[PDB]
């Protein structure tokens, strides 16, 4: 929660807003960068009526843990192993998305020392 | 039917904290007329009660030996 | 005359409701409409026999 | 929170006397809430519903 | 739940509570005994006395009815009759 | 026989409500530490946090100008 | 019950107003009426103005709910001042302090709901990622038409 | 319809040749007799209206009205038989006999074809309650009651009867059936104003308008029970039906005259439901309600909407039952203590359980508790009037706040707290009262399993 | 010193704050002495009715009666139509009529007028 | 029954229960019990019923209105053809109403059905309900409580000269 | 949602910190839990909260209970300075009453646990008004406050109650 | 102020009232036993500081402004009784206080279901009805011109009298019916 205290009582321009990022294309300082793989069918996370909020890039996970919920009934503490994979896997985009954060934010940092040469230099 | 009140003789105020009250306003020239009235609360089985962790870990001692028992339980049955 | 409460109370009951949900409220059209069950990769239908395919292979992470 | 309010439950075995701050007073007659609006709300009405509406 | 109070009941504790009382002998003490000219005590033990019966029994008595309660014969009499013992 | 009252002094205890009032509480504590032996990242932690300032501008792309 | 009984006009002269307060079964010198700017209370006792839950409660009353006594002149507000209704016992805060005191605390909860609006916290990540162009076929988006290619890619 | 109205006139000499001690047995019998062939009205049709002759026809707004009507004549003789037991034997039958020349003159009131024969027993229905409330009232003021309750009515009628002798001789006919197809609309001119507000003013009067309603805690206070009856529960509801039948020939007019007359219901609704919260007479309490829940029908048949007219319908019927019952229920409380103060006869509920719990029933349909028809036209009022201008459900939603405040006080006041010590004369709740009652609320809540046949004409 | 207590409309002063409680003059006690004789001759009268045998019905209270007949019927004939009345009856009885007036035909003067130019999303509403 | 083109659904894919743990469920016992306790007897008194049915059959029939002319086509003030237009204007009015019903319960029944895509898996039903409520708009609304097809063939009139000033001056 | 839930538990929680009848102060508590429900509600979070209806439904109608009892046993006494003492007078009331206050507050793994806590992870780790988070932990603490006001006053010390047990 | 005996409050009463008032919501601010013990025994002493004063005014002005020492010291939710007005079980049971006259509006046939206690409520009603007679001579014999001044009443002078407006204080219900 340092972040709030560096954007409200520091400054902004180099702080990034949350509700509009990235600002930098996804180019900008990657050689041939390759794209997440979605490994869940669309009509599969269709049939398996997830919600939407769930269908991200790792709900092949949850798809084989509810699987399991189903298939263990009615003992309901059988699926520790497919609930930690799909957990894991939330928590690695989770990590993803704080790696954009700081991406940007260090994007950021760049604009302000690249502006800040160009006012010293000429 | 008939109920026996208890002996009025036995409700004496030494060794409660009406025996400190009572020192602490003979320290200022007062006497505690109603301290025998007050004496059985502090006295028999309401005497030494709990303090508040000794409240929340009641039954903490037969808990932990369940635990134990039930962690070494399931440390050998693995085996 | 020791469980006459799960016969008057409960299984004459289920008696009616089954006789009036079966006969009066499921042939009148969407009285009972049910969700369609969850289909998952690796499924069989009953009333098809078309096995849902498994789902393609993981990038394996741990 | 626990701490903190065995502390104040520890304070109340102390042989100390204070008047009750506006704090106390606040926390324990409901935020005043009850004191003002079940008061004045129906009165307003009241006093409406017969000076006003029917005399 | 709730045990019936009887006069002698109601006798015995009002009697209890003015022996356990440290400005009364408790071998003067009797039913008819009169705070303020038998007992000779204050009219502020008096006040004091009828505050202990009303965390004895659980009940307040009024002052209009406080101030003229003289007697533990009359403590138990009113205590009596706001309770309705011997149905 | 149900309990007799009594006057200034503690009342009867039924061996069976002391007996269950103890069980109950010892069913709480052996609960409590058998799912922290078990579970132990409901409390303290599933996943480990990572620190973003630790990381690499390579992995994230900044290049240096 | 007859005709000099009932309520009447405003009295002027004492003799009247001395006959009111007889009728009214109260004393000449407590015997107020309302003032006489013809808003159609006559010659009724202006009674103080109080709540029947200050009456004293462990007083005999005739009505013990009402804390009312039988051929005691009721107050105009009498429906109105019941203890199920408006109560005027004392306050142990004055009222102006109870006032202000709650126009503060909401007045200045609802400025620091405003203030944490403005400065709202969050989580130093970006935006949740969704496949299949955000989702496109699944929030409603019709399948004649073709979105623009929403591309996430790793990092 | 003559196959009701010949065995109404038959009760006259059903209670004129009856024996002295059978002349409320004999009248209640064949009226409940007379209530179970209403229901034979109920032949109606989703375009047609039961069309019986050239005279009388049905459609589904005078069918539930006139169940109500020919119902609540056997009630009303329920009501009155105890308070009429030392009166004199022809007297008595006097009485009866203008509680059936009501029912009589109402039932062909509410199908009447024709327009001007609407009117004529529409201020017919004047006499037998004008009688009723100055000769079997209990005080004094039960004449300037009915002085008021004249001479409201016929002020607002007599323009009624030139504007429908207007309409007679420009369109040529009076038939509703005629004038459903010749209707012409009414355009903007102070003749076309004027013509508005005779034709709708006298219903204004009956319904009654707030403003115009002042006949009416004297009217509804100083009648007797059955008098009370028939005015709460059928006499202001011929405002409504007036209303529902002469709008359709006041379009497009009415679209911008009924601006000033819903803001005086929308308003008064407010007045008067905050009037019954200081109200220490409660037969007036009931009145002042009455005219609240009135205004709500006055709204809603003056926005002219399906939903509308629909809730007005069910409200005006919901309302017959209900406000009938609560005036029962104060008599009821009026034959013991003899006066109608509320504040008098407190603690009930210790003394009497089952009517307790029959003042708890009408209690709670007064304040529309669902699924009661009384919530039912409440709430299709409430929809329609949100459709009409969003913003008046504040007015509608603070009516629904006090509307329970007054319900529940009434219930409050009356039957719990502690009962008074020195009123002893508490009987039992008698069968007939307890029967007057059930009869009452068991109509009112089985037609909460059917209400379909409350829901007028466009259902 | 300490903070005094300010009396309100709705909050009173209390019996033993106020000045006058502690009044030991002979003129106070000669009307506290006549209204005690006021309430004791009220309180019997009430009693010797409350108490007979013979007596089955309502101990009629004329004080009740009083207080109904005053709120009731004696309002108009002691009216009289004034500066206060006039400005009271036209602020209360005429202006909120026109107020809702005003609000309300401006509402659906606003609402019409985008519903005739195919402004208003009524895509749905056909209950009405 | 029911016709199944007027209430459509789509055809049932029940998976085939695939039990992983050796943990018996109660479902399944809780259905043998409620076949044999339950929906066996109630079959065989619905069998009795039905055989008490079937030893007299009758039959009722649908009503055929056969269509009258319409408003249009009636002369003015001419109350005994507009009153046979305003009947058949009436009867339409009501089946046009349940029109109106069906295609919302086919639209609930959808959403229901397919639970959590229901965005997705319904656009045809939410697609003809606006249609249907287009065109029931157009027709009926703002009528009044006081309707006719006299007010209803006003409304008409007034969108097909707004329709034909707006086609004209776009053009 | 947000703020008005944060309003509500921030002053309900308050308020329940110097009352005296133990009715009130569970009357208090229940407010102030559907407080936090009304917050939870607001960060989108509506199975979370619905976890915290079916949760708090077990331990705050036990917690009344055991006040019930409590009331019974001491002759429809409802104030918690006439208490005290009833720690071994009433044992089993004295258990489910530490159970049912440590599931109010929020002990790990009790019943209370598996939805609370998570409504504070989700209200912590979420876009979401400050303040309204800031007043939703100080209500936390409060609930501890006036928890174990109940469990001092009414269980632990020295008898307050009337001499005939 | 407002007694039914006495038009007023001697200064000595005031004096008494205050105490009480001021001893129950010091317990109410003091909520230990021994703590208020210790504190009760202090402002006894209070009290008795100011015990012998002779001058009226003095001891006037001291009651007022302890007094205002009460009223600045007092507890904003005090102790109250479950059965004292303002309690929690305060005029609880008034529901369930049926008047005795009811009795006789009873059927027969739940009247022979207590044979001996209808019996035995004759015989009351039989005495109530001989001694109203007797009690309302006894009352107008005595009370002065002008009506009664207090609202006391006169005890049974002789023997075979009941005392005057009895039935209502003796055949009142119970505290717990
Ligand atoms: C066509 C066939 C229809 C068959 C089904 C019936 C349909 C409804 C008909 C009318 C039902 C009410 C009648 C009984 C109550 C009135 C009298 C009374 O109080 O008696 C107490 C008495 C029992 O008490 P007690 O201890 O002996 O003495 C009473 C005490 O003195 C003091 O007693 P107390 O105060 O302690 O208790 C009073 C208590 C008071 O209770 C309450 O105040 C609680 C009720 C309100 C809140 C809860 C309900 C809210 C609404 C939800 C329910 C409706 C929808 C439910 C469906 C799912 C959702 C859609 O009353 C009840 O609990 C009654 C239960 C039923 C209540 C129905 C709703 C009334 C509330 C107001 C209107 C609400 C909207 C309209 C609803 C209409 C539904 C059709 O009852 C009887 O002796 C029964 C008498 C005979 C009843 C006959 C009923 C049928 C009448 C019609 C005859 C012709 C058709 C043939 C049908 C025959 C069926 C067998
Ligand atoms: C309850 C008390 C209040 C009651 C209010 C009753 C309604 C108020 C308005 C009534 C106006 C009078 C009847 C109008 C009938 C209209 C018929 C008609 O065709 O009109 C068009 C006709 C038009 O004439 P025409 O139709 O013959 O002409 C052909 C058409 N033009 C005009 C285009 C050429 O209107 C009139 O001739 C005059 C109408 C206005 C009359 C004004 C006088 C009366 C004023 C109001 C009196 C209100 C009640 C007074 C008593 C109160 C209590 C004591
Ligand atoms: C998301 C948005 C959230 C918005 C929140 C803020 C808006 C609302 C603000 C508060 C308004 C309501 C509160 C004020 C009225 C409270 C009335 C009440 O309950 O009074 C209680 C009173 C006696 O109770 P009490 O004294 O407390 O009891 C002590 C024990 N003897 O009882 C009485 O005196 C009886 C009185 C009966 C008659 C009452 C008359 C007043 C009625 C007021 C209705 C207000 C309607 C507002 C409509 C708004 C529409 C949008
Ligand atoms: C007190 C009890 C409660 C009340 C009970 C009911 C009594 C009143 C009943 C009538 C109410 C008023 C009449 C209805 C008004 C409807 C709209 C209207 O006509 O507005 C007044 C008019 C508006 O002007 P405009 O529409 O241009 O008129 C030209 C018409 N060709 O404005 C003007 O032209 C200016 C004013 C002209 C004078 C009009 C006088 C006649 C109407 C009142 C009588
Ligand atoms: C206006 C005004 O001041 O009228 C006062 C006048 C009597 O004047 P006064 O004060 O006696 O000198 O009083 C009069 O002239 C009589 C009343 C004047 C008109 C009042 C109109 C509004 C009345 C309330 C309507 C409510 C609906
Ligand atoms: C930065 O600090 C991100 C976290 C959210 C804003 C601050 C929240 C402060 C309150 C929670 C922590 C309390 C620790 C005692």
């Amino acid at each position: 929660g340092a972040h709030l205290a560096r954007r409200y009582l520091g400054d902004a321009s180099v702080e990034p807003e949350p509700l509009r990022m990235p600002t930098f294309p996804p180019d900008y300082g990657f050689p041939e960068r390759k794209e997440r793989e979605m490994v869940a069918t669309q009509q599969e996370m269709n049939d398996a009526q997830l919600v939407l909020q769930q269908r991200d890039y790792c709900a092949h996970y949850l798809i084989r843990f509810l699987k399991c919920k189903r298939d263990s009934f009615p003992n309901f503490l059988a699926c520790k192993h497919e609930q930690h994979d799909w957990d894991y896997c939330e928590h690695l985009d989770y990590v993803k998305r704080m790696k954009e954060f700081e991406r940007e934010r260090r994007l950021l940092q760049r604009k302000k020392r690249r502006e800040q040469r160009e006012a010293d230099m000429a | 039917s008939k109920m026996e009140l208890p002996d009025y003789k036995q409700w004496k105020i030494e060794g409660t904290p009406l025996e400190t009250v009572q020192e602490k306003l003979a320290a200022r020239g007062l006497r505690d007329p109603w301290g025998r009235n007050e004496a059985w609360r502090y006295m028999g089985g309401f005497a030494n009660n709990v303090s508040f962790v000794g409240a929340l870990l009641k039954g903490f001692k037969w808990g932990f030996a369940a635990f134990v028992v039930a962690v070494g339980a399931e440390y050998y049955l693995e085996s | 005359r020791h469980s006459i409460f799960a016969f008057t109370h409960v299984l004459i009951p289920v008696w009616i409701i089954h006789y009036y949900l079966k006969y009066h409220v499921t042939t009148k059209p969407y009285t009972i409409v049910e969700k369609k069950p969850r289909i998952f990769p690796g499924d069989t239908i009953l009333e098809t026999g078309e096995v849902i395919p498994p789902m393609k292979e993981f990038p394996d992470q741990h | 929170g626990f701490i903190l309010a065995l502390e104040i439950s520890n304070t109340t075995h102390y042989l100390k006397f204070n008047y009750p701050s506006n704090t106390f007073k606040f926390s324990n007659l409901l935020g005043y809430y009850p004191t003002i609006m079940h008061r004045l709300t129906p009165y307003m009405n009241l006093t409406m519903s017969q000076k006003s509406a029917s005399s | 739940d709730a045990p019936p109070l009887t006069l002698e009941g109601i006798k015995d504790r009002v009697l209890y509570v003015l022996k356990l009382y440290d400005k009364i002998d408790p071998e003067k003490l009797s039913v008819n005994s009169h705070f303020m000219k038998d007992l000779g005590l204050d009219s502020l033990d008096q006040v004091e006395i009828i505050m202990a019966m009303e965390d004895e029994f659980g009940f307040e008595i009024p002052d209009i009815d406080a101030e003229k309660l003289m007697c533990p014969q009359e403590i138990v009499d009113y205590i009596a009759d706001k309770k309705d013992v011997y149905e | 026989a149900h309990i007799e009252p009594r006057y200034r002094q503690f009342p009867q205890l039924t061996r069976s409500q002391v007996i269950q009032a103890e069980f109950f509480s010892a069913t709480m504590w052996f609960w409590i530490l058998w799912r922290f032996w078990h579970d132990s990242d409901a409390v303290l932690g599933h996943f480990p946090y990572p620190d973003p300032s630790q990381w690499t501008d390579e992995e994230l792309g900044i290049p240096p100008d | 019950i007859t005709k000099d009984m009932l309520p009447g006009p405003y009295p002027k002269t004492p003799e009247e107003r001395a006959a009111a307060a007889k009728k009214y079964n109260m004393r000449v010198e407590d015997y107020e009426p309302y003032p006489d700017d013809g808003m159609g209370y006559g010659d009724y006792p202006k009674l103080p103005d109080r709540s029947q839950q200050e009456r004293d409660p462990w007083y005999d009353w005739d009505h013990p709910d009402l804390r009312l006594n039988w051929g005691e002149p009721m107050h105009w507000d009498l429906d109105m001042y019941i203890r199920n209704r408006v109560d005027t016992s004392p306050t142990p805060v004055n009222w102006n302090l109870m006032c202000k005191h709650l126009f503060g605390f909401v007045a200045f909860m609802l400025f620091m709901f405003w203030v944490g609006e403005t400065y709202p916290t969050y989580q130093p990540v970006g935006p949740k990622q969704y496949p299949y162009n955000n989702l496109y076929l699944e929030r409603g988006g019709d399948p004649n038409k073709e979105p623009e290619p929403v591309v996430h890619y790793e990092i | 319809m003559l196959k009701y109205i010949i065995p109404t006139m038959m009760l006259m000499p059903l209670t004129w040749l009856s024996k002295n001690s059978m002349i409320w047995i004999n009248t209640t019998l064949h009226s409940l007799l007379i209530s179970l062939t209403s229901l034979l009205l109920l032949n109606q049709f989703g375009d047609n209206s039961l069309n019986f002759s050239l005279t009388f026809f049905s459609d589904s707004l005078s069918t539930p009205l006139l169940i109500l009507t020919m119902w609540l004549l056997p009630l009303m003789l329920m009501a009155s038989q105890h308070h009429l037991s030392k009166e004199n034997l022809a007297r008595k039958k006097l009485f009866i006999s203008m509680l059936i020349l009501l029912q009589l003159f109402l039932i062909m009131t509410f199908t009447a074809t024709e327009l001007i024969f609407f009117y004529i027993m529409f201020e017919a229905t004047l006499v037998p309650t004008l009688i009723i409330i100055t000769r079997w009232g209990n005080q004094t003021e039960r004449l300037n009651a009915g002085l008021y309750f004249l001479f409201y009515t016929l002020a607002g009628s007599l323009p009624l009867l030139v504007a429908l002798i207007y309409i007679q001789n420009t369109m040529g006919s009076l038939n509703f059936l005629i004038l459903q197809y010749w209707v012409q609309p009414m355009p903007n001119s102070w003749s076309n104003t004027f013509m508005w507000l005779a034709c709708m003013m006298a219903f204004m009067v009956k319904m009654p308008l707030y403003g115009l309603h002042l006949w009416l805690p004297k009217a509804h206070v100083e009648a007797p029970i059955a008098g009370s009856m028939v005015l709460a529960a059928i006499l202001l509801k011929l405002g409504g039906y007036g209303m529902m039948r002469i709008t359709l020939l006041l379009n497009p007019i009415t679209d911008f005259m009924a601006y000033p007359f819903i803001m005086l219901s929308l308003w008064g609704m407010i007045m008067t439901s905050s009037i019954c919260l200081r109200q220490t007479d409660l037969k007036s309490l009931i009145a002042y309600s009455s005219v609240s829940h009135m205004a709500l029908v006055i709204v809603a048949i003056l926005i002219q909407t399906p939903w509308s007219y629909m809730g007005a319908t069910a409200l005006m019927i919901a309302h017959g039952l209900t406000s009938s019952m609560l005036f029962c229920l104060a008599n009821s409380n009026y034959e013991r203590v003899h006066s109608r103060t509320m504040i008098l006869a407190r603690g009930l509920q210790t003394l009497l359980p089952l009517m307790a719990a029959w003042w708890l029933l009408a209690s709670l349909t007064n304040l529309a508790l669902p699924p009661s028809i009384n919530l039912i036209g409440e709430l299709f009022v409430v929809m329609s009037t949100f459709s009409w201008s969003n913003i008046t459900i504040i007015l509608m939603g603070l009516n629904m706040v006090i509307t329970a405040l007054y319900s529940l006080y009434m219930l409050i006041t009356t039957q719990r707290g502690k009962h008074t010590h020195h009123i002893n004369n508490i009987l039992p709740s008698f069968t007939r009262e307890n029967a007057l009652m059930s009869l009452h609320m068991l109509p009112l809540l089985l037609l909460s399993l059917n209400p379909k046949i409350i829901l007028g004409p466009l259902y | 010193s300490f903070p005094k207590y300010e009396p309100s409309r709705l909050a009173s002063l209390p019996t033993t704050l106020d000045p006058a409680e502690y009044d030991i003059s002979s003129e106070t006690r000669k009307a506290q002495a006549e209204r005690l004789a006021i309430r004791s001759r009220l309180k019997r009268e009430y009693q010797l009715q409350y108490n007979d045998p013979s007596r089955r019905g309502v101990v009629e209270d004329p004080a009740l009666i009083r207080w109904t007949c005053a709120r009731s019927a004696n309002v108009y004939p002691n009216f009289r139509p004034n500066t206060k009345t006039s400005l009271l009856g036209a602020l209360f009885g005429i202006g909120p009529l026109i107020f809702w007036y005003y609000v309300f035909k401006t509402d659906r003067d606003r609402k019409e007028k985008l519903i005739q130019e195919g402004k208003l999303d009524r895509t749905f509403n056909i209950s009405y | 029954s029911w016709d199944k083109d007027v209430y459509p659904e789509p055809p049932r894919r029940t998976p085939a229960p695939s039990p992983q743990t050796s943990l018996p469920n109660p479902i399944t016992y809780l259905t043998k019990a409620f076949d044999l306790l339950v929906d066996r007897p109630v079959t065989l008194v619905r069998e009795f019923i039905e055989r008490q049915h079937a030893k007299n059959k009758y039959y009722y029939y649908h009503r055929e209105f056969r269509r009258v002319p319409d408003i249009t086509e009636c002369h003015e003030k001419d109350v005994l053809c507009m009153f046979e237009a305003e009947m058949q204007w009436k009867r339409d009015y009501k089946v046009d109403q349940e029109i109106v019903n069906i295609i919302q319960e086919r639209l609930k029944a959808c959403q229901q059905r397919e639970g959590e895509s229901h965005r997705q898996n319904c656009a045809k039903e939410l697609q003809q309900f606006t249609q249907v409520v287009k065109a029931y708009q157009d027709r009926y609304h703002d009528l009044g409580a006081h309707y006719s097809a006299r007010k209803c063939l006003a409304k008409q009139k007034q969108r097909m000269l707004a329709e034909r000033k707006a086609t004209k001056e776009a053009a | 949602m947000l703020c008005l839930g944060a309003m509500t538990t921030l002053f309900t929680a308050m308020c329940a910190l110097t009352q005296n009848d133990i009715k009130k102060i569970i009357a208090f508590s229940t407010s102030s839990q559907l407080g936090l429900m009304m917050v939870t509600i607001g960060i989108n979070q509506p199975h979370l909260a619905f976890l915290h209806i079916c949760t708090h439904a077990f331990f705050k109608a036990m917690l009344f209970m055991c006040s019930g009892s409590i009331i019974h046993s001491l002759n429809d006494e409802q104030d918690i300075r006439k208490m005290g003492g009833l720690f071994k007078a009433m044992p089993f009331t004295t258990t489910a009453l530490i159970i049912g206050s440590l599931a109010l507050t929020g002990m790990p793994f009790l019943t209370g646990f598996y939805s609370k806590d998570l409504i504070i992870e989700s209200a912590n780790t979420s876009y979401t008004n400050a303040w309204a988070l800031l007043m939703t932990l100080v209500a936390t603490s409060f609930t501890a406050i006036y928890s174990t006001r109940i469990i001092f006053f009414a269980l632990l010390g020295q008898p307050r109650f009337p001499t005939l047990i | 102020a407002f007694l039914p005996s006495a038009a007023y409050l001697t200064h000595q009463q005031k004096v008494l009232q205050l105490y009480k008032r001021a001893l129950r919501h010091l317990e109410s601010r003091c909520v230990h036993r021994d703590k208020y013990r210790y504190f009760a025994c202090l402002l006894r002493a209070r009290f008795d500081e100011h015990k012998n004063e002779k001058d009226m005014v003095k001891a006037t002005q001291l009651l007022r402004e302890a007094e205002k020492e009460f009223w600045h010291g007092q507890h904003p939710q005090p102790y109250i009784f479950p059965e004292s007005p303002g309690g929690t079980s305060y005029e609880r049971y008034e529901c369930y206080k049926v008047p005795e006259w009811c009795l006789d509006d009873w059927h027969p046939s739940e009247k022979a279901m207590y044979p001996d206690y209808f019996a035995k409520r004759e015989q009351w009603k039989k005495l109530r009805r001989e001694s109203w007679e007797r009690e309302v001579k006894q009352l107008q014999e005595e009370t002065p011109v002008g009506g009664p001044r207090t609202e006391a009443l006169p005890p049974a002078r002789k023997q075979g009298d009941l005392p005057p407006l009895w039935w209502h204080i003796v055949t009142r219900p119970r505290e717990r019916p």
